[PDB]
């Protein structure tokens, strides 16, 4: 009748705590997986340079050879 | 008072997921970071041999 009341505001504050919990969560998620998209692009772009300098220091270093 | 326990209960139900993209984060930085090495060094390469070719 009184300590009943008590109980249920316990319970509400409960499921409160729960949800606020759930949705940190879900945007701390949510903003994971775009740092992992944004970071898979950049080190798309980023190998993509790396391998066209292989290619070009490997030409360059083959005419350094020619001319030995 | 109250709040420790709630949030420490918080952050450790259903971590799996979380803990693997902040894994696959943490190996994507760090891909990241060793190519932009490479990409310096390449670089650096690239201008003594364009160096020695002047020749
Ligand atoms: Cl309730
Ligand atoms: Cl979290
Ligand atoms: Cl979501
Ligand atoms: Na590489
Ligand atoms: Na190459
Ligand atoms: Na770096």
């Amino acid at each position: 009748s009184q300590e009943r009341i008590k109980a249920e505001r316990k319970r509400l504050r409960n499921r409160i705590a729960a949800s606020k919990c759930r949705k940190r969560k879900l945007e701390r998620i949510s903003r994971l997986e775009e740092k992992v998209k944004t970071l898979k692009s950049q080190n798309t772009e980023l190998a993509s340079t790396a391998s066209l300098l292989r290619e070009q220091v490997a030409q360059l270093k083959q005419k350094v050879l020619s001319h030995v | 008072e109250r709040n420790k326990l709630a949030a420490a209960k918080c952050r450790n139900r259903r971590r799996e997921l979380t803990d693997r993209l902040q894994a696959e984060t943490d190996q994507l930085e760090e891909e990241k970071a060793e190519l932009e090495s490479e990409i310096a060094e390449l670089q650096k390469e690239k201008e003594r041999l364009e160096f020695v070719l002047v020749a």
